[PDB]
RNA sequence: AAGGGCACCACCAGGAGUGGAGCCUGCGGCUUAAUUUGACCAACACGGGAAACCUCACCCGGCCCGGACACGGACAGGAUUGACAGAUUGAUAGCUCUUUCUCGAUUCCGUGGGUGGUGGUGCAUGGCCGUUCUUAGUUGGUGGAGCGAUUUGUCUGGUUAAUUCCGAUAACGAACGAGACUCUGGCAUGCUAACUAGUUACGCGACCCCCGAGCGGUCGGCGUCCCCCAACUUCUUAGAGGGACAAGUGGCGUUCAGCCACCCGAGAUUGAGCAAUAACAGGUCUGUGAUGCCCUUAGAUGUCCGGGGCUGCACGCGCGCUACACUGACUGGCUCAGCGUGUGCCUACCCUACGCCGGCAGGCGCGGGUAACCCGUUGAACCCCAUUCGUGAUGGGGAUCGGGGAUUGCAAUUAUUCCCCAUGAACGAGGAAUUCCCAGUAAGUGCGGGUCAUAAGCUUGCGUUGAUUAAGUCCCUGCCCUUUGUACACACCGCC
């Protein structure tokens, strides 16, 4: 044997608690503070992603830039 | 991989596409008359299919 | 025509069909005095009999296990449906066959006798 | 209907295809069609040469195996219907046939 | 397997129907020939019908490049109780017109 | 050691050769990260093994679990799965990292237990196959002999291809092998039958002679199963039958078994297939979801993807192809085959006519054929008839090598193949050695099939042209039977 590389880590997730990323305000005022994917195969009830720079949507696939 | 690597590698020819239709062998195929046999599978069954030996 | 291919093709295809059937009913009636397999085919359908010693076994619980064949001998060929009738036939005497004398010496070799 | 059908027989052994060949032009004659002549298309032989071992080793011995196909075509003609008057096959395995009329 | 319900249940209901089913060894094959609105791989049904041997409820036959699974009696009622479905419909082997 | 018989895997008389040169291919060796490996008459164009990827088993890297099932943890407040962007990577492998979304009980972790393996062992095995050995050999029952291993049967002789038969006979009666058998070739103007085969005749035509022929000559031009609008089966096809038996004559012979010669006959020996007892540590675990045991099994010896390798070269050997030329090369014209294949379950890949473009390799439209219907009357090559060459390494030979053009493919570099123009190397018949072969045979010559996306210097078949020598022998190499000797029995490659 004696391979010349280490033994590749392999990816372990973050071990996410609960989601909570979206708030309501003086009894009861809706704010999603996540982007919408506005896809049919997405639909109006998952979010998309926040990136630093553009936004994914989970299912759709989509990623919209805002520069 | 995903699957846009695990099969991607084209086999629409060659001896890789073509394995007998009893054993799975790759090698002494006999593609004659559709037959798709293996050469020892058709020794094998050759009396099956009516293969039969006269002279 | 271009629908239907070569008798050359169509005849080898028949002989692989006939060595296919042969092989899936030994390996599957093994334990049950199988002895042969004899097809009639037709345009309009075929017949699958199966020559073997103990019908009473290779006929399950009121027809289960020929039906269980029939479908899938159905299925694994894909004919039209209800174009295939599997019949088990007795055969007569079974000391002149020598697939079910073999099988019955594999079958006390595996149970133990000297 | 006026029909004039082709009969097409095919196998790989003599003695049925013989038999059929008589036994249905002999139904025709004592049910009164006028017959064209059986007709005896050449012989296909499919031959696979194969070598003996499966190894490799040895003297370089070939099994070769052959496979006999025999037709015969039989035209029956009637100034009458046949389909409604011919209806029986009886055909015993292993010969093939198939019956066409004079358009295809 | 990661293979999911919505095709776990279709090969099940499948196999429930008619008491056999045969697969070709094939785990490259893209798509399995029946249930072919399903869009199912023939990997994910060869996988589940070799969970399906493990545990019991099938019986395997193995011809040249072919698997003929035949559903059992124990495989009747886990198919029953895992489908959900009173015993009063039965696979197509196990009676006809009676 | 003797006696008898036999064999072109033996010789004799010969033929063609091989060994000599170039090249192809297979081994050894060398080199290499790897040059995967088996095999050493009975290995070395063998593994149907003509490998760009695959194949692939080898090397360098990178993914995936395709680790069933049982148990225990883990968890819908989430077991866990995918994924855009940046880096990272050869890779547009979310492989990994930053980054968050998304699937939802299918998984994940651990323990047993799988499973898979072109991993090992053919000296653990099955099956197959090769060989002993395609020679004529092999075995029981009862009887006889022998204390017994054993022997007789199963043989002095004659005969045969043959323990094939006649005969002798302590043996009698059998059994296998041989033979018989099946396929094939040669004959049937005898039978059956034919628009997917034809022939003849007739009738329309087309052309020559038309001096004048005229039932003149040619037609693979068109018609007569278009249904009334000819027959027939010689030629083709394929079935049923016949036909050849040493039957007839002469001679030899115990006048038995048989042998030689001849007539009549298509044929007086057509080639194959199958092929006994016993055995080999013969080959294959790289044909198999044939398989025992061992090894490995998540950083994989499973599997997939990328690249390389299997081709690599101071050298040796084997199977072959091309030649060394005038019994020839080139150019043109004329004229002849038979096997057999052809569009696919997965599986994409068929054989091609004709028309147009290109000089060629090819390209583009239009069809036909799942086939005695189309390629196709398979217009093959050698050969034949004319032209040039002129005994020179020459117009022999086409190796090596440069430039360019197409085709197949995802990809042609270490050139896949094909085409064109250039270079024209060794080679002037081959030492010692050595192979194959007896009549449509050797040899020359092309054409199919297998392999095949692309492809044959290989192989398996087919036809075409077509001989010299021989009808014998045991000299060499071996084989069979009997006698004999043996200190061998792993059996003379012994033993000592
Ligand atoms: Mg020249």
């Amino acid at each position: 044997y004696t391979t010349p590389k280490k033994n590749k880590h392999k990816r372990k997730k973050v071990k996410l608690a609960v989601l909570k990323y979206y708030k309501v305000d003086e009894n009861g005022k809706i704010s999603r503070l996540r982007r919408e994917c506005p896809s049919d195969e997405c639909g109006a009830g998952v979010f998309m992603a926040s990136h630093f720079d553009r936004h994914y949507c989970g299912k759709c696939c989509l990623t919209y830039c805002f520069n | 991989g995903h699957q846009q690597l695990y099969w991607s590698h084209p086999r629409k020819f060659g001896q890789g596409s073509r394995s007998c239709r009893v054993c799975s062998n790759r090698h002494g195929l006999i593609r004659k008359y559709g037959l798709n046999m293996c050469r020892q599978c058709f020794r094998q069954y050759a009396k099956d299919i009516g293969f039969i030996k006269l002279d | 025509m271009a629908v239907q291919i070569s008798k050359k093709r169509k005849f080898v295809a028949d002989g692989i069909f006939k060595a296919e059937l042969n092989e899936f009913l030994t390996r599957e009636l093994a334990e049950d005095g199988y002895s042969g397999v004899e097809v009639r085919v037709t345009p309009t359908r075929t017949e699958i009999i199966i020559l073997a010693t103990r019908t009473q076994n290779v006929l399950g619980e009121k027809g289960r296990r020929i039906r269980e064949l029939t479908a899938v001998v159905q299925k694994r060929f894909g004919f039209p449906e209800g174009s295939v009738e599997l019949y088990a036939e007795k055969v007569a005497t079974r000391g002149l066959c020598a697939i079910a004398q073999a099988e019955s010496l594999r079958y006390k070799l595996l149970g133990g006798l000297a | 209907a006026i029909h004039r059908i082709r009969i097409t027989l095919t196998s790989r052994n003599v003695k049925s295809l013989e038999k059929v060949c008589a036994d249905l032009i002999r139904g025709a004659k004592e049910k009164n069609l006028k017959v064209k002549g059986p007709v005896r298309m050449p012989t296909k032989t499919l031959r696979i040469t194969t070598r003996k071992t499966p190894c490799g080793e040895g003297s370089k011995t070939w099994d070769r195996f052959q496979m006999r196909i025999h037709k015969r075509l039989i035209d029956l003609h009637s100034p009458s219907e046949i389909v409604k008057q011919i209806t029986s096959i009886s055909i015993e395995p292993g010969v093939e046939v198939e019956v066409t009329i004079a358009d295809a | 397997m990661l293979m999911p319900k919505k095709n776990r249940i279709a090969i099940y209901e499948l196999l429930f129907k008619e008491g056999v089913m045969v697969a070709k060894k094939d785990v490259h094959m893209p798509k399995h020939p029946e249930l072919a609105d399903k869009n199912v791989p023939n990997l994910h049904v060869m996988k589940a019908m070799q969970s399906l041997k493990s545990r019991g409820y099938v019986k395997e036959q193995f011809a040249w490049r072919h698997f003929y699974w035949y559903l059992t009696n124990e495989g009747i009622q886990y198919l029953r109780d895992y489908l959900h479905l009173p015993p009063e419909i039965v696979p197509a082997t196990l009676r006809r017109s009676r």
